[PDB]
């Protein structure tokens, strides 16, 4: 019931070299600055959307490489930015962009896998940071991050996936812990997970695959969770979740495809959370990684585990098996 | 009201930057004080997501607890709790702002829980779908020892009052197997959900949770060769009950669905023509499913083949 309607005028068209504009401009402005706090994933989905549509070369990467080395604290963690503090989520996003330039030892990479380690708890789960807050997404944080170091085997991975697995609930989805109802973001880092540690045969696809499809609203656009506006981003979260569980084929490819192409910005450029709205990178990478799984030529094939591009990670060697 | 909006704007980003650049000025040289506090306090309301704020908060309440008496020491903290409740009403969506407060709480002497549990009510009552304030909920039910029939009576309560239940069957879906503790709910508990579930989906049709959780109690039970009595009475009461329902909402596929649902329940290959009939209109009212359904189908025609050759 609760849906968006698109206005008939709104775009139907790939956008694409504008979206390579938006972001090769970005950063040069008030939003900006108040997302001092992200800047490494901000970072993050600035290259890998550029490598998706073939433009990482139009970036700084030799300017990308020194911000991320003084972002790596003494720890081994690193932070979003210069002076923040360190955290899972920014040592994934550090991790992906040197994945993306074949440029890891930038950072010392024994202590990132040190502090990634210290974070595992006695029941298996993650903190995010030495503050304490356990959530399912930094369980595929921790992973995601070795598995691209290839370094998997310096955590507990039987009690990690024992953790995972307590959060999965009656309806076949994820929550943040063990008791929390499904959402969208979790299922993606819980599936995600489980592709990492080769135990997708824990997932029972059929019902949560239909959880998940069920998600899919009027206008063709996905939401997170039931009774939600639709939203570009989850978009992505299900529709990588879907792929990761074999059942991308039960959305409708064609009604999910004009939600993402109308929530273009003909003038600026970028996607938006929902047509019409003020476009971002954020969601500007994961409506492009939405269409790259929906099958379109013009960008590159998107992993749906660490969403970045699979030659990417085929170059790299870990490359997780999925359902079908 | 054109550039007056906008124009302000790099007034109060040059607030945050400045207040911004002062914490961590302060942080650097190791003054963990008031000051901190006071400024953190201007930019955590706006930007709650701002989670280094949070950890210098944390460093400083940590520090002064060390040189501040029990009775100062206790003040700090309820500020510490008044200024986290009003961020919540802000943003009651940060996964900082509540993180911050259950780190504060934990570490509490003799912490308030039952005001906690009241507080969590006051925004689920704001808005019922809260995970945040469900996973808080959650968080102050174990660290008071809550038995779970208290929160199965407030998920009863909340079910009742109105729609926005996906969160409240969802806490009931893990409360009932605490109840009925096996290393798989007993019939008796089955049926009162049945029964519950039934009045929802009747009362409000439309609403998916309902069907939902519908779904996963038709499977919670022992089996279609152990029908009792009163479960083949009941699943063969709430198909009728379904079809009635279709006359009245033949767009509602959920309906449709639990049909196909309730009829495997019962009998596959008694009801396997009928079940064939069902996915036609169901995929005819529902076609962003249609590959879905078809798949559903196979497994179905697929469990029916099995049945057929198990034929001595
Ligand atoms: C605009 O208000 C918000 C609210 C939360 C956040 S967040 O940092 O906690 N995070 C990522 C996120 C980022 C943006 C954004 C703005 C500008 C940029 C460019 O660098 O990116 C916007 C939203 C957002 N969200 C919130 C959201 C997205 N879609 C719907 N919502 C409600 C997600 C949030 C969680 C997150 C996800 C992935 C990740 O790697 C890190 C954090 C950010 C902005
Ligand atoms: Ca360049
Ligand atoms: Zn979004």
């Amino acid at each position: 019931q609760k849906d968006v309607t698109i206005k008939s005028d709104a775009p139907d068209t790939l956008l694409l070299e504008k979206h390579a504009d938006y972001i090769a401009s970005y950063g040069s402005d008030y939003e900006y600055c108040m997302s001092e706090y992200l800047r490494m994933s901000g970072v993050y989905w600035g290259l890998t959307v550029m490598d998706l549509m073939g433009q990482l070369h139009r970036m700084n990467k030799e300017e990308i490489l020194v911000f991320i080395k003084s972002c790596q604290h003494e720890c081994g963690g690193v932070s979003a930015s210069i002076g923040h503090d360190p955290h899972l989520l920014y040592t994934l996003s550090a991790v992906q962009i040197l994945t993306l330039y074949d440029s890891i030892h930038v950072i010392n990479v024994d202590k990132v896998v040190a502090y990634v380690q210290s974070l595992q708890k006695e029941d298996g789960s993650f903190a995010g940071d030495i503050w304490g807050e356990i959530d399912t997404r930094f369980s595929f944080c921790a992973v995601a991050t070795l598995a691209l170091l290839g370094k998997l085997d310096a955590i507990n991975v039987e009690k990690a996936i024992e953790f995972v697995l307590s959060c999965m609930n009656f309806d076949g989805g994820f929550g943040c812990r063990p008791g929390s109802e499904s959402h969208a973001g979790q299922i993606y880092c819980c599936t995600g997970f489980l592709a990492i540690t080769s135990q997708l045969h824990q997932v029972n696809s059929d019902l949560l695959g239909w959880w998940l499809c069920e998600r899919q609203l009027p206008s063709g656009g996905l939401n997170g969770r039931p009774e939600k506006l639709p939203d570009v981003c989850y978009s992505w979260w299900v529709l990588a979740s879907l792929k990761i569980i074999g059942r991308l084929h039960w959305i409708d490819r064609e009604k999910l495809r004009s939600f993402i192409l109308a929530c273009q910005d003909e003038e600026t450029g970028g996607f938006a959370d929902r047509p019409g709205d003020m476009v971002d990178p954020f969601h500007t990478l994961f409506g492009i990684a939405g269409l790259s799984l929906l099958g379109e030529e013009q960008i590159k094939p998107v992993s749906p585990v660490f969403c970045m591009p699979e030659e990417v990670l085929q170059r790299v060697n870990v490359q997780p098996e999925l359902v079908s | 009201q054109a550039e007056a909006k906008r124009l302000e704007r790099e007034q109060k980003l040059k607030l945050y930057q400045s207040a911004t650049q002062a914490v961590f000025q302060k942080r650097q040289a190791g003054e963990l004080d008031e000051s901190v506090l006071e400024l953190t306090s201007q930019i955590l309301g706006a930007n709650p997501d701002f989670a280094t704020l949070w950890n210098c908060r944390r460093e400083v309440l940590q520090h002064l607890e060390t040189e501040k008496s029990p009775e100062e020491s206790a003040a700090l903290v309820k500020a510490e709790l008044g200024f986290l409740e009003s961020c919540l009403r802000v943003n009651p969506k940060s996964y900082g702002t509540w993180h911050h407060r259950c780190w504060l709480l934990s570490r509490l002497p003799e912490p308030n829980w039952a005001r906690e549990l009241e507080l969590c009510a006051r925004f689920l009552e704001a808005d019922e779908r809260n995970f945040h304030c469900w996973d808080y909920r959650r968080f102050v039910a174990a660290q008071a020892a809550v038995a779970p029939a208290e929160e199965l009576a407030f998920t009863d309560s909340l079910i009742t009052r109105n729609f926005s239940n996906y969160s409240s069957w969802h806490y009931r879906s893990c409360l009932l197997p605490q109840l009925h503790p096996q290393p798989r709910l007993p019939e008796n508990v089955l049926l009162k959900e049945l029964e519950l579930v039934q009045n929802a989906f009747f009362t409000d049709p439309n609403d998916q949770s309902a069907w939902f959780y519908h779904r996963w109690l038709l499977g919670a039970g022992s089996g279609r060769c152990e029908l009792s009595v009163e479960k083949s009475t009941v699943l063969q009461s709430e198909l009728e009950s379904c079809k009635e329902l279709q006359e009245l909402e033949p767009e509602n596929k959920w309906c449709l669905l639990t049909i196909i649902l309730l009829m495997r329940a019962l009998d596959p290959l008694l009801y396997e023509k009928e079940t064939l009939q069902y996915f036609s209109t169901l995929k005819a009212v529902d076609p962003m499913r249609a590959a879905y359904l078809d798949d559903l189908r196979s497994k179905f025609l697929l469990e029916n083949s099995v049945l057929k050759m198990e034929y001595a």
